[PDB]
């Protein structure tokens, strides 16, 4: 059924499941065209499908060729993500394939459903948090690998980096949902937090920071502290 | 013209024949029905007045054999049965006819209603949904199931329909899922029309039968076939014009039929909002929408 507040501690056990977020597979700007009418001119986009206990994440990289000569774009983004979803599965060993594929979209059911047909024994499921997962893009390294793509492109990235040497996947998974929400709310200052200090760095290897235990927690109380005054802000509280 | 006598009638009953009923009170003389048209299917069915649940029927054609009805107290219902003597027969239809215990049935000579409500429904075909192949006429009640239905327990009593299912790879060809996702109609023409119905007036005849089950016993399973068969071809861009118009003819006729009261369980919301009013169909029935329109406003 649909993953919720209640059976959220589901996410960390061994049957392997996978979260896709489909946000960022179609995106475009909005301009002028000559004549002052409205046109868009598509930008490279991504689907982000995250094991959450693991941290691996599969970066498709969607290319704007693919919309070449397409109708009902955003209808189409649909089930292009539901193709290359299912490819992905295809792709792996059937002992890593997942049991379970929650959808951070429900628009999202029946594309992949269609297209998880040859799959009967995967779940395919909507969720009702509120993931960020729209943010992902606010990611430097993952914003310019898909900017920078000149084709279709799978790159694969641990979304933790090291962090579940030393914490459990229930942690690393609020930590990157906190991340990414607070950069969803105000990626400036967001952002500003993460880097403030020239010397915490990002490894090669690594998105984000080499932060010591005590500096995570800092920052933590940092991106709390900037998603409640973006708030009262928002609502006037 | 022909009969159905019944043999008495011990319990106190509403009785069923197509579209018209009659009361009749606990060892009331009644003996039968006569003046049945030949020609068509037809269906006597019951409504104890004891239970009004379980609402049972028979589907029957009178070229067919010479059918009664008598009640069994052991099973507690009005069965029919068929009489292989044609002269006994004969002999107890002129003898209850000369004592005018029958009613007519009750046709206006100007009334298609029946005709059209089963211009394609075929008792042979009935026998195949409804198999017991012992008796020329079909037994269906409010409680029977469909074969889908079971899928998702005794196959004896089980309305074999066509199992439909819009997610299923027998409706999805590979590599085409988003096309015959959203234009069903490889699935219509190609896997139902020419694959297993083999021509249009088999489906029809299926989706009149499942329509009048759904109707005179309130058979939920069948009310879910007739809706699938009406969202299959509504979701198909490519129909033969012939088919669109008949379609058209037949719903115009069933939604003008409904019971008023009925429209609630009847009429999935879904599906006929999807057919008259987003569906690549929409501009092909105009005739059932004007009827739906001016009848179950609130329902759209």
């Amino acid at each position: 059924g649909a993953m919720n507040s209640s059976n959220y501690a589901e996410l960390f056990n061994n049957d392997i499941k996978l979260f896709v977020d489909d946000t960022n597979v179609y995106r475009v700007t909005v301009h002028k065209t000559f004549e002052g009418n409205v046109a868009t001119k598509a930008i490279n986009g991504c689907i982000f499908t995250l094991n959450p206990k693991t941290g691996h994440l599969f970066l498709k990289i969607i290319h704007t060729s693919v919309w070449a000569g397409q109708k009902r774009l955003s209808q189409l983004a649909k089930w292009k993500t539901a193709e290359e979803v299912s490819a992905l599965v295809r792709s792996l060993p059937k002992e890593e394939q997942p049991k379970q594929i929650i959808v951070t979209r429900k628009a999202m059911l029946d594309p992949l459903e269609v297209h998880m047909l040859d799959f009967p024994n995967i779940a395919i499921r909507p969720t009702e948090l509120r993931l960020p997962f729209s943010a992902a893009m606010s990611i430097d390294k993952l914003s310019d690998v898909v900017m920078k793509a000149t084709e279709p492109q799978m790159v694969l990235f641990n979304i933790y980096d090291d962090w579940l040497d030393r914490i459990s996947s229930y942690t690393a998974f609020s930590r990157l949902t906190l991340l990414l929400r607070a950069l969803k709310t105000n990626e400036e200052s967001a952002k500003m937090i993460l880097l403030s200090d020239p010397t915490i760095t990002i490894k090669s290897y690594h998105l984000w920071p080499s932060f010591t235990d005590e500096q995570w927690i800092t920052i933590e109380s940092q991106m709390r502290d900037l998603i409640l005054t973006e708030y009262g802000r928002k609502y006037n509280v | 013209m022909n009969t159905v006598p019944f043999t008495s009638a011990p319990i106190e009953v509403t009785i069923g024949i197509d579209q018209y009923s009659f009361n009749v009170k606990e060892n009331q003389p009644f003996h039968g029905i006569k003046d049945i048209p030949i020609g068509h299917v037809h269906v006597i069915h019951f409504q104890h007045a004891d239970n009004s649940s379980m609402r049972y029927g028979y589907w029957f054609d009178c070229r067919m054999g010479n059918f009664y009805i008598q009640y069994d107290p052991k099973d507690g219902l009005y069965k029919m049965m068929e009489e292989r003597d044609g002269a006994k027969f004969e002999n107890i239809v002129h003898n209850f006819k000369e004592r005018q215990m029958m009613v007519s049935y009750p046709k206006i000579d100007e009334d298609d209603t029946w005709y059209n409500l089963t211009e394609f429904v075929q008792m042979d075909k009935i026998r195949k949904i409804v198999r017991k192949d012992e008796n020329q006429f079909s037994y269906v009640d409010s409680s029977m199931t469909t074969v889908q239905e079971n899928e998702l327990s005794d196959p004896a009593h089980s309305l074999n329909y066509t199992v439909i299912n819009f997610k299923s790879r027998e409706a999805i060809r590979p590599g085409h899922e988003m096309e015959d996702f959203l234009d069903k109609s490889y699935y219509l023409n190609t896997v139902m029309l020419q694959g297993i119905f083999k021509n249009s007036s088999n489906y029809f005849g299926e989706l009149q039968f499942a329509f009048l089950n759904a109707m005179f016993f309130g058979n939920y399973g069948s009310s879910l076939q007739w809706h699938a068969m009406i969202e299959l071809i509504c979701s198909s861009a490519t129909v033969p014009k012939h088919m669109l118009d008949k379609l058209d003819e037949i719903l115009y006729y069933q939604i003008k039929t409904l019971p008023e009261q009925y429209s609630d369980i009847l009429l999935n919301e879904r599906v006929w909002n999807i057919c008259l009013y987003s569906s690549f169909q929409k501009n092909s029935l105009h005739n059932t929408e004007k009827i739906m329109e001016n009848k179950y406003p609130e329902l759209l």
